[PDB]
């Protein structure tokens, strides 16, 4: 949040010794997929915790279960009852209204 | 042959004992590598 690519690139130069403040600024300034809760695309073989956000087909899903789980090859967001999404609830509701 | 000790009145030799001093120590141990990753502190990586 603090710095840009052109500011971080300024600490690694042809003749620059290392220090711990450079890595502190490097770690704070990029996205930590564990601490900010965002993992990108769903993958089989990964473990998740309560609150994680994951993109599966045309929707973002938040995990509901409070204990850690494992991405099962069969259990996919939409099939299981761990995950949740609003773009599907609203989709079905509007489909119902459209049909009625 | 039979092994015995050295004495200053049967020969002119004795056992030589001196004191060890910490601040005057010199080490004899060379580093296997230098300046590369895995062998130096973070403060000493110059980003060549």
């Amino acid at each position: 949040n603090l710095r840009k690519r052109n500011e971080l690139k300024s600490l690694f130069k042809n003749k620059s010794r290392l220090s711990e403040t450079y890595f502190v600024e490097l770690i704070d300034s990029t996205l930590n997929k564990r601490d900010d809760r965002f993992h990108g695309i769903w993958k089989p073989g990964q473990t998740y915790q309560k609150g994680d956000v994951v993109y599966y087909n045309h929707s973002l899903w938040e995990m509901q279960s409070e204990n850690e789980i494992c991405a099962k090859e069969e259990q996919t967001p939409g099939i299981s009852t761990d995950w949740k999404s609003l773009l599907k609830e609203l989709e079905q509701k509007v489909d119902k209204l459209q049909h009625e | 042959s039979v092994i015995t000790s050295v004495s200053p009145k049967t020969s002119n030799q004795d056992h030589m004992i001196e004191e060890f001093i910490e601040q005057a120590i010199v080490f004899n141990n060379q580093k296997l590598e230098s300046g590369v990753l895995g062998y130096e502190s973070l403060n000493d990586l110059e980003l060549g």
